């Protein structure tokens, strides 16, 4: 019986290749809200 | 919890050479204190060992003889004193140890491995192998 | 075998060596002449004839495919063995 | 591997993948180093049989190239039809 | 015996293409030697400037005196503009080369070469 | 990279100047194994372009 | 066999450094879209030509 | 000849000179020229060293695949010495020092090791044997080291008898201690001058001439048992050299006088230098120990080496005491030193 | 079906013919011959006069669009009086389709520059005078750019030796790199390998 | 097929939750902390390391590496001077000479690869039809001198036998490939 390397049957499970950088973080008001809090109590 | 697991594999790593001097033998001859299944043990002194759950290419190592062909080898490791047999094994080009597979014996294979003799005087010098092809006419050894 | 020349360096299996006053010889100063001390030539003449019953025999050097190409060998000269023209292996009838 | 969960968290977090699934190193899903032997299959003229060579040979189907002009209406002709503009990509085509 | 010339259309018309080139060869020697802080004399430089265009001495067919002064001016702008080095300049000089003697007796003790 | 010369290894002998695709062909057949090892590689590679 | 694999050609709109350095990091992803279908789709035989 | 050893090729690196030649001292300034000149004509060189392989790695180089072969020798051991000049057919001694150190003063160097290599050679069966030596030379002679040079001269046509000895004058080139030694008075502001410099005449040669006879001697038949003069073709007072070569050197030229007992006396102190000494009473005496006249000694051109002048190589040497201001100053810009006929 | 034997194709080699009278006709001033080989590649020879023009129209032209100067190249022949054939490749990207253009020189003929057709010829054209010295008109640059400054030949010519003339070495003595004449430890073993048998009837030449 | 990558003008609104987002990102340098926190989970990754030379990468049976002339399990050498290893080496790197022997076989009195003009391609061990010459899975064999690295018959026929254990089996791993 012929032995040659092979894939397995069915083939192989999915591979990603696509771009996948995720969308992570605070909103711009959360940002600036915190930093203006800091500065304010900072002054007081 | 954790890290106590943590602390306790290297307590185990440190204490598990044989004494302090074994452990200080080790980490300034190799620079690693892991501890490996011994594989096996050469002529020379080698001793392999193996641990696959390290990612491969760290699962199997070597811990060189101290002395070899009557070089002092202690510091002067060089990867050409595995002998062939082991150098298959330990470059991962097979998957078990001449301790279980063994190379087939000949008479003319070399008993004592040697490793590289470069800019010692066992150093290896080229020359032609052939013998004189001209041959040269010569004179009587008497008055004419 | 490893014979020595009256010079003292030893003699290749091709039976080279330098002259008494080669100064080729220098090289080998504070070094030594790589020689290989296994003369094939000895060593196949160790073997024993291998005896067959047929007149006509087949040698690819044993190891199948890992072996020289496959040559047969006329076994009628009763005076003198087959000799394999690869391997060098020695073949006698067996009547 | 060998890392700690806290340290799977940690370097998770400040990748923002999951680094887990996907590691760099290789472990066990590596093939084995000693694998058995193969036995590779023949090609389609290793019949015995109506397999002449000069049916197959293509070497020697190569002839000199024809001579359209030498020293030895009509429509007008584009090299090849013109090529198509290819289609934007289904899968993804604005990355 | 007709060609297409080069740009030269006979030997009169190119000697002065030759002649304006050995004028630049001839003013760049100064600065060769300066720039390139080579260990030579400027008349040491010139006549070797002299002794090259003389290797050239016997040609005739006015296209190969184009293409020799085509050639001649790659050199000269290699030379300007500092793409050739002390080694590449100092070449024409030779003076690693020991010179192979021209009478036959030299030539006979020497080798088999004529 | 380091880890596709292996695969350049493993069918010539060769990390880099495998002299392996030849007029009418390729010169061995992939070793046992070795599809594996390429897909095992190629379905964590968009992770490395990915971090980059 | 390129006539039998799919992929998309990733194409630029400003010619600059930038816009290379985003089709080539995009030809990479393409080339694994590739190498996933050579994977499923090798085929059995031999591998030179059958004409010694 | 043995077979192996009749020249072939066209005497470039790769052909065969037929010249099989054991260079004593080929680690120092005019050995690098000495093996140069063996070395690309295709000759076999063998070069004893006793100093660190890093400081002959610049010979090594020098010869096609095989043509230099290395070998550590002690001058204390013969057995050594035997081992080098055992299979050549010419010894060339070039071993010296301008100084003396602990271990080995001048008569060991310029006296027994010199004959210790000739003696080694003649039981060897060796058919040539050059020695370096010195124009000045002789027995009577102030400096030190001169004396001790004509004892071996001496020595050497005892256990050799036909020895070529070739006495060179001063040799200049890139690593020279001549020209780079009064180039380097810089230092000290001004150039003190024994008698100013007036009575010193010098006919110094350039070291590839030297190099280029020494190899040349290797080959002629006319050269058994002969003594050489190698000089330059022009002598020059001390004074006008020294100022020659600032002028090169573009430095400001200050001379003054320094009677010989108080130059003699600072040489002295640069001698005590554990490392390689500054100068030395014995350097400083054969500074001002005038050329001897060629009278009647086959010099370079009996060899076939037309002497090159000063004037051509000086710059080669001298660039590199330049100031920046002065790199690019061409050799035309110096005005030449003035020659004198005594 | 011959699993063996490359597929032919058919409608190709066709068009390629078409193309070839069509380029035939327009330039009738120029052209000394049309072929397309089995490969299916179409060559059009001219005269080397026939360059600029010829090369400006399939550019050009709507019909054609040659844009892309595939590369341009010389071949030595030394039989021939013109040893110098010039080669361009042409590629069209509105029609997908490849064309040789071929024009022939010897040692004192040059060429006209097409850098004024083609900014990608002007570093191919400089390539053919370094490794064939074939001299170009118009060039804007004409110098070396593969050989070493100030070597002397053109060393893809078939007269040329392998391993050339001169070789380098360091010089202590001078202390620079010098060029001597080249002598090899080793010479290069010229192997004689054609078979005495006729491997291809198809181009036997008649024994005239 | 073709795709953008670097076109997105399908314009959209500023919209004042949006613009402020604009203005964090340029302010607050969010991009450039993104790209901290990349190397930052990298530090906390096992290094790819692997500790040379008591540690070794792998290598397959087909290795390329340094050469040698095998023997028979007699002993006898598998060389019979065919030359056609000399005549396939790219880099004309082997040199050969042979006579009759004293038995009369047919066998090498010469046998030198210049290891620097080798290019280690294999097709030496290709083209051999006996198995002489082979490439072993040596690859540290680094002089001190290029006179070394001119190996003539004795060198390798003495790294056959030094190698011969090694070269064996994988050639028994790798000989039903080729
Ligand atoms: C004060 C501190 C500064 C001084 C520096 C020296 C002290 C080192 C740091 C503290 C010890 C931590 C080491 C450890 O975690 O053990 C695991 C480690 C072994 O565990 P492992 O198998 O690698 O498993 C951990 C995972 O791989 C990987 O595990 P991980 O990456 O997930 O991290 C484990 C843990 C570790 O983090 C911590 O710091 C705790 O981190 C955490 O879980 C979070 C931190 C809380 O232990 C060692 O290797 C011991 C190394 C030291 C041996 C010394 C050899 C003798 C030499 C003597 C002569 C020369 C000495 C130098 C002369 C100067
Ligand atoms: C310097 C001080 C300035 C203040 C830094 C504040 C950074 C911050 O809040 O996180 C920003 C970033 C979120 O990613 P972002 O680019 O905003 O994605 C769009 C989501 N609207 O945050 C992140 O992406 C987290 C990056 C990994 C964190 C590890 C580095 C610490
Ligand atoms: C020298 C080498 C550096 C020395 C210092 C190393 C200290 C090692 C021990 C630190 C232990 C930190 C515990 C982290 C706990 C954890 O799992 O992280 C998770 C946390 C976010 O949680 P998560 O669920 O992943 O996401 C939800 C987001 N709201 O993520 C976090 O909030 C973590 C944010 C702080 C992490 C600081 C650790 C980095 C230390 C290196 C400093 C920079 C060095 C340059
Ligand atoms: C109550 C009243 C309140 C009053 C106070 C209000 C304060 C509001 C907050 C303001 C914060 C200002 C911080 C400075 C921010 C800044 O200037 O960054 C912008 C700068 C410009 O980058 P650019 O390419 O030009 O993009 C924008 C186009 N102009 O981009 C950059 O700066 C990038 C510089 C990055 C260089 C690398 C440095 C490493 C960063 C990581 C270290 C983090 C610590
Ligand atoms: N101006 C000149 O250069 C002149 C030179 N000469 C003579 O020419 C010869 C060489 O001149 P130069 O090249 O300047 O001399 P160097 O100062 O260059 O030293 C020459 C060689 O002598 C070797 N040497 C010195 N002492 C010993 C020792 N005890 N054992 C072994 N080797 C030793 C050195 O080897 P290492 O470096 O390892 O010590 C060095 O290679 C000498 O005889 C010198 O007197 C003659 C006239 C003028
Ligand atoms: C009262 C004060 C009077 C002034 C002092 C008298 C002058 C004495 C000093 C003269 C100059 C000394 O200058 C010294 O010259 C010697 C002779 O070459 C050089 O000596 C050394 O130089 C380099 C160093 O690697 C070597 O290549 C060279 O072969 C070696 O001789 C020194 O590098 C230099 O420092
Ligand atoms: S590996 Fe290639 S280059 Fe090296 S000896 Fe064999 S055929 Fe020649
Ligand atoms: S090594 Fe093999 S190919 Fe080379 S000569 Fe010997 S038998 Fe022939
Ligand atoms: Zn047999």
């Amino acid at each position: 019986k012929v032995k040659q390397d092979m894939p397995p049957p069915g083939g192989y499970g999915p591979i990603d290749y696509k771009r996948n950088l995720p969308r992570r973080g605070l909103s711009g008001y959360s940002m600036f809200a915190v930093g203006i809090g800091a500065l304010i109590f900072g002054y007081w | 919890m954790e890290l106590v697991e943590v602390l306790k594999r290297g307590v185990q790593q440190v204490t598990g050479h044989g004494g302090l001097r074994g452990l200080l033998r080790v980490f300034f001859r190799a620079n690693d204190i892991r501890i490996g299944t011994l594989v096996g043990e050469d002529k020379y002194g080698n001793k392999y060992y193996e641990d696959n759950k390290q990612f491969f290419g760290r699962h199997r190592w070597v811990i060189y003889t101290t002395e070899m062909n009557g070089k002092n080898t202690f510091w002067d490791v060089d990867g050409s004193m595995v002998p062939p047999e082991w150098h298959r094994w330990l470059h991962c080009m097979t998957d078990d140890p001449p301790t279980t597979n063994p190379p087939t014996a000949r008479k003319f294979i070399w008993t004592n491995h040697k490793f590289n003799v470069s800019a010692t005087p066992e150093q290896y010098v080229p020359y032609s192998t052939t013998r004189k092809k001209i041959h040269e006419w010569v004179p009587p050894s008497t008055p004419y | 075998g490893v014979q020595v020349s009256p010079s003292g360096e030893k003699i290749t299996h091709t039976g080279q060596v330098y002259d008494e006053k080669d100064y080729r010889r220098v090289r080998f100063v504070d070094r030594q002449k790589e020689v290989n001390e296994n003369f094939a030539i000895d060593l196949i003449a160790q073997q024993p004839v291998n005896e067959v019953e047929h007149r006509i025999i087949a040698c690819d050097g044993g190891g199948g495919a890992l072996g020289h190409p496959k040559v047969y060998i006329n076994l009628d000269k009763e005076t003198k063995t087959g000799t394999c023209g690869y391997c060098g292996l020695q073949f006698k009838q067996h009547h | 591997a060998s890392a700690t969960r806290v340290i799977q968290k940690l370097r998770n977090w400040a990748s923002g993948q999951d680094l887990q699934a996907k590691l760099q190193l290789r472990y066990q899903e590596i093939a084995k180093r000693t694998q058995p032997p193969p036995k590779l299959p023949v090609g389609p003229s290793h019949k015995l049989s109506n397999n002449y060579y000069c049916t197959r040979d293509g070497r020697r189907e190569v002839v000199p190239p024809s001579i359209i002009m030498s020293s030895q209406e009509k429509k007008a002709v584009t090299p090849a039809p013109p090529m198509k503009r290819w289609e934007l990509s289904k899968d993804q085509p604005y990355l | 015996t007709s060609v297409k010339p080069i740009f030269s259309r006979d030997l009169n018309e190119a000697k002065r293409r030759v002649r304006e080139l050995y004028r630049a060869w001839y003013r760049e020697v100064p600065n060769t030697v300066h720039l390139m802080q080579l260990d030579i004399t400027v008349k040491q430089g010139r006549d070797k400037v002299r002794e090259m265009f003389m290797k050239n001495a016997h040609v005739t067919d006015p296209r190969v005196v184009d293409l020799l002064v085509i050639k001649g001016k790659m050199e000269l702008q290699e030379t300007i503009k500092v793409w050739k080095q002390r080694t590449h300049v100092m070449r024409f000089f030779h003076e690693t080369e020991t010179p192979r003697p021209k009478d036959f007796l030299s030539k006979f003790y020497m080798g088999h070469d004529p | 990279r380091e880890k596709m010369f292996e695969f350049y290894e493993r069918v010539s002998g060769a990390r880099m100047h495998a002299a392996y695709i030849r007029p009418g062909g390729v010169h061995q057949d992939l070793p046992l194994g070795l599809l594996d090892d390429i897909y095992e590689f190629s379905k964590n590679f968009s992770l490395r372009i990915d971090e980059v | 066999v390129y006539d039998q694999v799919e992929f998309d050609v990733p194409i630029g709109s400003r010619g600059d450094c930038y816009d290379r350095y985003l089709c080539r990091v995009e030809e990479m992803r393409q080339s694994l879209r590739i190498i996933e279908q050579c994977l499923n789709k090798m085929p059995p035989g031999e591998i030179k030509v059958d004409d010694a | 000849l043995h077979h192996a050893v009749i020249p072939h090729g066209k005497g470039g690196r790769s052909s065969v000179s037929g010249v099989v030649a054991t260079v004593f001292g080929a680690t120092g300034f005019l050995g690098r020229y000495v093996v140069n000149h063996l070395g690309r004509m295709g000759s076999q060189v063998i070069i004893p060293y006793r100093c660190d392989v890093y400081d002959i790695m610049h010979l090594r180089l020098m010869g096609d695949l095989g043509q230099l072969t290395f070998l550590e020798w002690d001058a204390r051991d013969k057995d050594s010495i035997r081992k080098a000049v055992q299979h050549s057919n010419v010894v060339i001694n070039l071993i010296g020092r301008e100084w003396e150190t602990r271990n080995f003063d001048f008569e060991d160097v310029f006296v027994n090791i010199p004959r210790a290599i000739a003696q080694a050679s003649k039981e060897a069966g060796v058919e040539r044997f050059i020695h370096v030596s010195h124009l000045n030379a002789s027995m009577k002679s102030s400096s030190k080291s001169l004396r001790s040079k004509a004892v071996g001269e001496k020595e050497v046509r005892s256990v050799f008898p036909e020895a070529i000895i070739i006495r060179p004058s001063d040799i200049f080139g890139r690593e020279d201690r001549f020209l780079n030694h009064f180039a380097n008075y810089r230092w000290f502001l001004a150039v003190p001058l024994v008698s100013l410099g007036f009575k010193t005449v010098k006919q110094p040669v350039y070291v590839a001439d030297v190099s280029k006879g020494i190899v040349n001697a290797t080959k002629d038949p006319d050269a058994v048992g002969k003594t050489f003069a190698f000089t330059g073709p022009n002598r020059y007072l001390l004074f006008h050299l020294v100022k020659y070569i600032f002028g090169m050197t573009h430095r400001t030229f200050i001379p003054y006088p320094l009677p010989l007992f108080v130059y003699s006396w600072i040489g002295k102190l640069f001698g005590l230098s554990p490392f390689e000494p500054w100068t030395t009473k014995d350097k400083v005496e054969r500074i001002h120990i005038s050329d001897v006249m060629p009278t009647d000694l086959p010099g370079l051109e009996d060899l076939g080496v037309q002497p090159t002048p000063l004037e051509l190589k000086s710059i080669e040497v001298l660039r590199r005491h330049r100031t920046y201001r002065w790199l690019s100053s061409e050799i035309e810009e110096t005005k030449p030193a003035k020659t004198v006929n005594y | 079906k011959r699993p063996t034997v490359r597929p032919r194709s058919d409608v190709t080699h066709k068009q390629l013919s078409a193309f070839g009278e069509y380029v035939a006709e327009i330039l009738p001033k120029y052209v000394q011959q049309v072929q397309v080989s089995c490969l299916d590649e179409l060559e059009i020879c001219i005269h080397p006069d026939g360059v600029i023009p010829t090369l400006t129209f399939l550019r050009d032209h709507t019909n054609a669009q040659f844009k892309s100067l595939a590369d341009l190249t010389a071949v030595d022949v030394p039989t021939r009086q013109n040893r110098f054939e010039i080669v361009y490749n042409l590629l069209s990207l509105r029609f997908n389709s490849r064309i040789r253009v071929k024009t022939y020189a010897d040692e004192l003929t040059p060429i006209d520059s097409i850098v004024s057709v083609h900014i990608a010829a002007n570093w191919y054209e400089r390539e053919v005078w370094d490794m064939f010295g074939v001299f170009f008109f118009n060039h804007p640059d004409l110098r070396r750019i593969l050989t070493d400054y100030g070597f002397e030949g053109h060393p893809f010519r078939k007269d040329f030796p392998l391993t050339g003339y001169v070789e380098l070495r360091y010089d202590d003595e001078v202390k620079r790199v010098v060029a001597e004449p080249v002598e090899l430890a080793q010479e290069f073993r010229k192997f004689d390998l054609n078979s005495p048998w006729e491997a291809f009837p198809a181009y036997r030449q008649p024994p005239e | 097929t073709y795709k953008y990558v670097n076109k997105k003008e399908q314009e959209s609104e500023v919209d004042m939750k949006s613009a402020t987002d604009n203005a964090a990102r340029i302010l607050m340098w969010t991009e450039l902390i993104r790209g901290l926190g990349m190397t930052l989970s990298y530090l906390f990754r096992e290094p790819a390391t692997i500790n040379y030379p008591f540690e070794k990468g792998p290598l397959s049976p087909r290795f390329r590496g340094e050469h040698a002339l095998r023997r028979y399990p007699s002993g006898e050498e598998r060389c019979i001077a065919c030359k056609l290893c000399e005549a396939i080496c790219p880099a004309q790197a082997i040199t050969i000479e042979a006579e009759p022997r004293a038995d009369g076989s047919r066998r090498t009195t010469r046998y030198d690869i210049d290891m620097t003009k080798c290019i280690y391609c294999g097709f030496c061990q290709e083209a051999c039809p006996v198995d002489a010459i082979v490439e072993g899975p040596n690859f540290e064999f680094s002089t001190e001198t290029h006179e070394e690295l001119l190996y003539n018959k004795e060198k390798l026929l003495n790294n056959g036998d030094k190698w011969e254990a090694e070269i064996a089996a994988n050639i028994q791993a790798d000989y039903l490939y080729r």
